[PDB]
């Protein structure tokens, strides 16, 4: 069984600039009767099924763009995305082709560093027919933000909250390279009736000074 | 053209059984060899099966052997994947590809869920608003993964946000869909988000209009 | 006056090219028109510049008999087989898997194994030899002939 290792894991790259990927096998690749190393290249975009990008470990498939160049051979392969774009974010795989079991790489996660850009925050309050069933899902929106590091906090009647949150991320935008961001506080329909201001208070880089969107219970 | 379409995926039983299917299109299906590749969620690549184009050579990934069994019919232009005693590490987007020497062709994927859960239908509650602004729907409490989420029947894309399910301790999914629009377009446009959820054969249509005081 | 390449062959008085590995013939090279050639299957081979018109069928590495792919089947390459980790080919060939040992050149079969005793292997005496790694040969001895023109070594005959 071969073992495909990739590296890195992750791999912040700034648009335009050269991204590297490099990928070792356990054995050798290399085909003596035609003198091919048999090492594919895979991009898989969010949600995906992988498009083919490189076979023989440098022939690149019909269609894609010159920028990715494969290359290396015997244990050592590297795919480089030269002048990356936007639309490069994608997880990238490389596939052992020699021999079976075919054996694929554990995956690099490729992220485009752009400017800096700030969240629009939005707050939600719990419908009234949620309600019903017991429960109050207060949800808090950031909006088109890079980086990913962003940090929510909830506040109910200025306290802060501790444990009934949870985070959701989108994939980083094919255009415009931004993420963005749910914050669903869960709570009992008795401790959301107990209390009146709720309050979502959001930080990230690209803001000033921190952004709290609001709604009291009852009022609207 | 050149296509595959899975089908077939779906919730079952551990120790159960399922038969997925692969339509090929667009291209000369007995020419090629055939393999079905699987995504744990959140997880890698994983090959498990082969056919070959004439004999019909047939190779498995070790974690598949004996109970899966890949077959063809070039008359029906289809290849086949026999899973039996399902366990819960079978849970996987299943992808269909071609081969002729490297995987060039792939399936739209098709997801199977190995769960003693059983199906439930989503409830979906209003994200309602109060330049632009932001609307949306939080669908909660269904199994299995996935639903599907549009915005006036996908006459609005712009700016549609759908978040990742999350598994809750309840072991149900619950995530939000969430569009941004301009406030002036408010009491005129009118928005909808069309939920459909296929393992449970639900579809539901929640109309978000902003709350009046 | 007149040549002809090594990835030629000579076919009515014309130097045609020959197919090179991977790919078959489809109809034979003329005056002013080339060979022209097709790839092969996607199950089949062809191992040289050639001039076939039909590939060959791809060697299946079958499980039931313990073998592995080590190498997959290429256009230009035969599939390659081996055998579990414990085990072994019965010969270069490796049409299917043993857990038996064979002795090699220079050795003979004392013992075909049997059971749970492995094949029991002695070093070839004077005169003796063996030049071929096998599971049953025993040492044959060396031709005692009348020009000896070079000695034998043991796994080599005496080449008179």
């Amino acid at each position: 069984d071969i073992v495909m290792t990739q590296s890195p894991d992750s791999l912040a790259v700034s648009l335009g600039e050269r991204a590297t990927i490099n990928c070792k096998s356990s054995q050798s690749l290399l085909n003596r009767g035609n003198q091919k190393n048999y090492l594919t290249w895979f991009q898989q975009k969010p949600g995906q099924p992988p498009k083919l990008l490189i076979y023989w470990a440098s022939t690149r498939e019909s269609g894609v763009p010159d920028r990715f160049s494969g290359s290396g051979s015997g244990t050592d392969f590297t795919l480089t995305i030269s002048s990356l774009q936007a639309e490069d974010v994608a997880v990238y795989y490389c596939q052992n082709d020699y021999t079976y079991p075919l054996t694929f790489g554990q995956g690099t996660k490729l992220e485009i560093k752009r400017t800096v850009a700030a969240p629009s925050v939005f707050i939600f309050p719990p419908s009234d027919e949620q309600l019903k069933s017991g429960t109050a899902s207060v949800v808090c929106l950031l909006n088109n933000f890079y980086p990913r590091e962003a940090k929510v906090q909830w506040k109910v009647d200025n306290a802060l909250q501790s444990g009934n949150s949870q985070e959701s991320v989108t994939e980083q935008d094919s255009k415009d390279s931004t993420y963005s961001l749910s914050s669903t506080l869960t709570l009992s329909k008795a401790d959301y009736e107990k209390h009146k201001v709720y309050a979502c208070e959001v930080t990230h880089q690209g803001l000033s000074s921190p952004v709290t969107k609001s709604f009291n219970r009852g009022e609207c | 053209e050149v296509q595959l379409v899975e089908s077939g995926g779906g919730l079952v039983k551990p120790g159960g059984s399922l038969r997925l299917s692969c339509a090929a299109s667009g291209f000369t299906f007995s020419d090629y060899g055939m393999n079905w590749v699987r995504q744990a969620p959140g997880k890698g690549l994983e090959w498990i099966a082969y056919i070959s184009s004439g004999r019909g050579n047939i190779y498995y990934a070790d974690t598949v052997k004996g109970r899966f069994t890949i077959s063809r019919d070039n008359a029906k232009n289809s290849l086949y994947l026999q899973m039996n005693s399902l366990r819960a590490e079978d849970t996987a987007v299943y992808y269909c590809a071609r081969s002729w020497g490297y995987f060039d062709v792939w399936g739209q994927g098709t997801t199977v869920t190995v769960s003693s859960a059983s199906t439930k239908g989503p409830s979906v509650f209003p994200l309602a608003p109060s330049g632009t602004a932001a609307l949306g729907c939080l669908v909660k409490d269904y199994f299995p993964e996935p639903v599907t989420v549009s915005w006036n029947s996908g006459a609005l894309t712009s700016g549609v946000h759908t978040f990742p399910a999350v598994l809750q301790s309840s072991g149900l999914y619950s995530l939000s869909s969430v569009v941004t629009v301009p406030s002036s377009s408010l009491g005129t446009q009118t928005y909808i988000c069309n939920v459909n959820h296929k393992p449970s054969n639900t579809k539901v249509d929640k109309k978000v209009e902003p709350k009046s005081c | 006056p007149t040549a002809c390449r090594e990835k030629q062959y000579l076919i009515n008085s014309q130097c045609c090219s020959l197919c090179q590995p991977g790919q078959k013939l489809v109809s034979d090279c003329t005056e002013f028109t080339e060979t022209e050639c097709l790839p092969c299957g996607e199950s089949e081979f062809l191992d040289t510049w050639n001039r076939e018109t039909h590939c060959h069928q791809h060697k299946y590495c079958d499980p039931n008999l313990g073998l592995r792919v080590q190498q997959k089947g290429t256009s230009e390459t035969d599939t390659i087989c081996t055998c579990e980790e414990g085990w072994h080919c019965t010969s270069e060939a490796c049409e299917s898997c043993v857990l038996h040992r064979s002795c090699s050149p220079g050795f003979g079969v004392k013992q075909i194994a049997t059971g749970v005793s492995d094949t029991i292997c002695e070093p070839c005496p004077v005169g003796f030899f063996s030049n071929v790694s096998s599971a049953f040969e025993k040492c044959h001895p060396w031709t005692s002939c009348e020009t000896k023109d070079l000695v034998v070594q043991q796994k080599t005959d005496v080449v008179c």
